[PDB]
C-alpha cells in the first residue's frame, strides 16, 4: 500500500491465470497506468482501445462460457471475440 | 510412570521468576529459554539399556531394562493449540 | 562442503529448518535484541540466507538438501515459512491417503510441485 | 382379453358421480383468489431476465 | 474487532457446509427412488393407447369431442436450481403467441411455487391442488384434470396442453409443454356399447399422463436440488477460505502488538 | 444533511437511498451462497432497486476523461434529488440495470436503455 502511493500506476500478476496456462498473467481487470496514456505511440494507441473493452465484455462472462452457447446472438459474439482476445 | 498435572503453571512460575530478574521477554513475555526448560525436564523420561542398567549399578542388575514414562498435562486457552507453551 | 571440495556430490539432510529459526529466535531473546514481526529475531532473513546461500553448485562439486518442514498454525503467510519458501526449489508433499491404498513412496503428484 | 393375452387395468381408487364432481369443486374452492386480475403480465422481461442473471452468478 | 469472531463465523459455515455435502446424497436417493416410480407407471398408460386406437378405428360410427379439432406442475419446496423459473420462462412463450392470436387462456396449478407466481403478476386460475408428498398418489389429481375435461366438453378449450420439467439425464432437467385431450383384423366382444368405453378409458388415460408428468417432474426436482446443495457446498468452501486468510493476517497481527507492548513496558520499567 | 438546512424533500430521499443500500448489504452472505432466487418477493424488489441505485452514484468526471476516453458531466441537485426519488418511488422498475452505469443526469439513463 505503501508503494502504490508512490508509483503512477501497477501491474498485478495473478496467480490463477498464471496457473490457468496464461503465463504473462497480468490482471487488466485492475492493472493501470496513469501517465502511459500519453506515451503511447499513434498506432499502438488507435488499436488498443477496441482491445480493452473485449477484455472487459469477457470478465463478466468468461465462467459462465461453457453454457452460454444457447444465448443471444449479441452475448454469444462478445464471448466468442473475448476468448480470441485473451 | 510420573505425572506433571500443570506444566502450564510451572512455565507461569518460571515466567515471573525471570520478569522479577529483569531477564529479556520474548512471545508471551516467556524468557528465550522456556522451551528448554520443559525439554530438559521431558527428555529424562526414558527407556535404557541393559548396559546401561549394568553400568550404573556396578553388575548389580544384569539383563534388566528400566524405564520412566511421563504424562504431562497442559490446559489450552478455547482450543487454541497454536500458544507458545502448548 | 569438505565432501564437495573433493569433487562430489552430496546430500545434506535437515532434520527440521523450522528448529533452525525457533533457536535463533531463541538466541536473540537471551542477547535481549528487540523482537520483530510476530516475535521472530529481527535477524530472520539474514540468518536463513547465511545457511541456505553455502548449499549450492559449483565449479568443483555441489551439495543437494533435503529439508523437513513444519508450518505454524497452518498458516503458510507465517513469517518462519515465508522466509523458508523462499530458498526452496522443489516441494514433495507426503499422502496419508496414498499410503492407505498400498501404494509407496506416497507422494502426492498433484500437490508436489518443482521449480525445474 | 386376447387369445395370447390376459390384461386388467386397474384403478387405484373406486369412481363415482359424487367423488368424481367432489374432488372438481374441491379444486375450484381450493383456488381461493380474491383478486383474479387481468393476465397482461407485461413484467414478464423484468422478472424473467432479474432470475436469469441472478440464476447464473450462483453456479 | 479481531481473531474470536472469524474463527466464530467458520465454525458456523463449516457446520453448514456439512449438512449440504448430506443433502446431496439424500437428493440423489430420493431420485432413484422417482426414477423407479415412472418406469413402474408406463404399462397402463402404453396399454389405454392401444386399447383407444383399436376401438376407435374399428367403431367409425362415433367420434369422442377429444379426437377432432394449460395444467402447470411444479414444486412445493425451496432449494430448487432454477427448475421452476425455466418451466415459466418457457410458458410465457407460449402464453403470449396464443395472445398474437387473440385467443383466451384458462391455467391449472399443481404446487406451491406455482400458485405464488401467477398471484405477484394478475393470471387466471381456473382450478390449483397444493402441498402434495414428494411421492404422490394420483386420486388427489382427479379434481384438478376433471375441472380441465369439463371446460373442454363445454367448448371453453380448444386444445390442453400438461407444462412439466422432463428427465434427459441425471445433469439436464428439460422444460416442456405436451398436448394431453387432442390426441387390425379382428373385433372386441364389447360388454358395454362401445361409445359408453371410449368416454371412460379417454378420461383414465389423460389422468394416467398428468400423473406421469407429476411424477417426472419430481425426479426432476430432485435432481436439480442435488446441484443446488452440490452449488451451496462449494459456495461455503470459498468463504472459508477467504476468512481463514483473514483470520490468519489478525493471528501475526496479535502477536505482533502484544510483543510490541511488553518491548515498551521493559524500557520503561 | 438536516431537514432545517436542505429541507424534507432532500433529506427523505437521502435517508430512502441509506435505507436501501443498507437492507441490501444485509443480505450479502446469503445471496453469496443461495443465490438471489430464495429471497422473499419484497427483498428481491428492493435488491434490484439498490443495483440501480448503486449504479446511478456513479459518474464520468472532467478530469477523468484521459483515462477512459468518455466526456464528463455536472449533475445539479434538482436533478439529483429527482433521480434518485423517481427510482425509490419505481418510476424505472423496467429499465435494464446497466442504463445507470456513468450516465450524469436521471434522463440519459432512459436514453442509454434504448440500446
Amino acid at each position: 500500500t505503501n508503494v502504490i502511493s508512490i508509483t503512477d500506476g501497477q501491474i498485478f500478476l495473478e496467480s490463477a491465470m498464471f496457473n490457468s496456462g496464461i503465463r504473462p498473467a497480468v490482471n487488466a481487470g485492475i492493472s493501470v497506468s496513469r501517465v502511459g496514456g500519453a506515451a503511447q505511440t499513434k498506432i499502438i494507441k488507435k488499436l488498443s482501445g477496441g482491445i480493452r473493452t473485449a477484455l472487459a465484455q469477457y470478465r463478466e462472462l468468461a465462467a459462465f462460457a461453457q453454457f452460454a452457447s444457447d444465448l443471444d446472438e449479441a452475448t454469444r459474439k462478445q464471448l466468442e471475440h473475448g476468448q480470441r482476445v485473451t | 510412570l510420573i505425572v506433571y498435572d500443570d506444566l502450564s503453571k510451572q512455565a507461569v512460575a518460571y515466567r515471573q521468576i525471570s520478569l522479577l530478574l529483569r531477564r529479556p521477554p520474548g512471545r508471551e513475555a516467556y524468557p528465550g529459554d522456556v522451551f528448554y526448560l520443559h525439554s530438559r525436564l521431558l527428555e529424562r523420561a526414558s527407556r535404557v539399556s541393559e548396559e546401561y542398567v549394568e553400568k550404573f549399578t556396578n553388575g548389580a542388575v544384569t539383563g534388566k531394562t528400566g524405564s520412566l514414562t511421563a504424562l504431562p498435562i497442559i490446559e489450552t486457552q478455547a482450543g487454541d493449540v497454536s500458544a507458545f507453551v502448548p | 562442503e569438505k565432501f564437495r571440495d573433493e569433487g562430489r556430490d552430496v546430500l545434506l539432510f535437515i532434520d527440521n529448518i523450522y528448529r533452525y529459526t525457533l533457536a535463533g529466535t531463541e538466541v536473540s531473546a537471551l542477547l535481549g535484541r528487540m523482537p520483530s514481526a510476530v516475535g521472530y529475531q529481527p535477524t530472520l532473513a539474514e540468518e536463513m540466507g547465511v545457511l541456505q546461500e553455502r548449499i549450492t553448485s559449483t565449479k568443483k562439486g555441489s551439495i543437494t538438501s533435503i529439508q523437513a518442514v513444519y508450518v505454524p498454525a497452518d498458516d503458510l503467510t507465517d513469517p518462519s515459512p515465508a522466509t523458508t519458501f523462499a530458498h526452496l526449489d522443489a516441494t514433495v508433499v507426503l499422502s496419508r491417503d496414498i499410503a492407505s491404498l498400498g501404494i509407496y513412496p506416497a507422494v502426492d503428484p498433484l500437490d508436489s510441485t518443482s521449480r525445474q | 382379453v386376447q387369445p395370447n393375452m390376459v390384461k386388467v387395468l386397474a384403478d387405484t381408487v373406486v369412481r363415482a358421480g359424487d367423488l368424481d364432481e367432489a374432488a372438481a369443486q374441491e379444486a375450484l374452492k381450493a383456488a381461493e383468489k380474491a383478486l383474479q386480475g387481468k393476465g397482461a403480465e407485461f413484467d414478464y422481461s423484468a422478472a424473467a431476465a432479474r432470475l436469469a442473471e441472478a440464476a447464473a452468478q450462483l453456479r | 474487532a479481531g481473531a474470536k469472531e472469524i474463527r466464530s463465523k467458520i465454525a458456523s459455515i463449516k457446520s453448514t457446509q456439512k449438512i449440504t455435502n448430506a443433502m446431496e446424497k439424500v437428493a440423489v436417493s430420493k431420485m432413484r427412488k422417482a426414477q423407479m416410480r415412472m418406469a413402474a407407471g408406463r404399462p397402463y398408460a402404453e396399454r389405454i393407447r392401444q386399447v383407444i386406437g383399436h376401438l376407435a378405428n374399428a367403431n367409425p360410427e362415433y367420434r369422442h369431442p377429444f379426437m377432432v379439432e394449460y395444467i402447470v406442475v411444479s414444486s412445493d419446496r425451496g432449494l430448487c436450481g432454477g427448475l421452476n423459473i425455466n418451466l415459466f420462462k418457457s410458458l410465457v412463450k407460449d402464453m403470449s403467441g396464443y395472445r398474437e392470436q387473440g385467443a383466451e387462456i384458462d391455467l391449472c396449478v399443481i404446487g406451491s411455487k406455482g400458485a405464488s407466481f401467477f398471484r405477484s403478476f394478475g393470471g387466471n386460475v381456473v382450478a390449483a391442488i397444493s402441498h402434495l408428498g414428494e411421492e404422490p398418489s394420483i386420486n388427489d389429481l382427479i379434481g384438478s384434470v376433471k375441472v380441465m375435461l369439463d371446460a373442454y366438453l363445454e367448448g371453453r378449450i380448444d386444445r390442453l396442453f400438461v407444462v412439466s420439467n422432463k428427465f434427459v439425464n441425471t445433469m439436464t432437467q428439460k422444460p416442456t409443454v405436451e398436448q394431453l385431450i387432442p390426441l387390425h383384423h379382428w373385433d372386441y366382444l364389447y360388454e358395454p356399447d362401445a361409445k359408453s368405453l371410449l368416454d371412460g378409458l379417454l378420461v383414465r388415460y389423460v389422468e394416467s399422463q398428468v400423473y406421469q408428468a407429476v411424477v417426472e417432474n419430481n425426479a426432476c426436482e430432485q435432481a436439480a436440488r442435488m446441484i443446488a446443495m452440490k452449488n451451496a457446498t462449494d459456495n461455503a468452501g470459498e468463504l472459508i477460505s477467504d476468512l481463514q486468510l483473514i483470520y490468519n493476517k489478525a493471528r501475526q497481527a496479535a502477536i505482533t502488538q502484544e510483543i510490541s507492548e511488553i518491548v515498551g513496558g521493559a524500557a520503561a520499567v | 444533511l438536516d431537514p432545517l438546512v436542505i429541507g424534507q424533500d432532500h433529506y427523505d430521499t437521502a435517508r430512502g437511498v441509506q435505507y436501501v443500500l443498507q437492507r441490501y448489504k444485509e443480505l450479502k452472505d446469503i445471496i453469496a451462497i443461495l443465490g438471489m432466487d430464495e429471497l422473499s418477493e419484497a427483498d428481491k424488489l428492493l435488491v434490484a432497486r439498490a443495483r440501480k441505485i448503486q449504479r446511478f452514484l456513479s459518474q464520468p468526471f472532467f478530469v477523468a476523461e484521459v483515462f477512459t476516453g468518455s466526456p464528463g458531466k455536472y449533475v445539479s441537485l434538482k436533478d439529483t434529488i429527482a433521480g434518485f426519488k423517481g427510482i425509490l418511488n419505481g418510476d424505472y422498475d423496467h429499465l435494464p440495470e446497466q442504463a445507470f452505469y456513468m450516465v450524469g443526469g436521471i434522463e440519459e439513463a432512459v436514453e442509454k436503455a434504448k440500446k
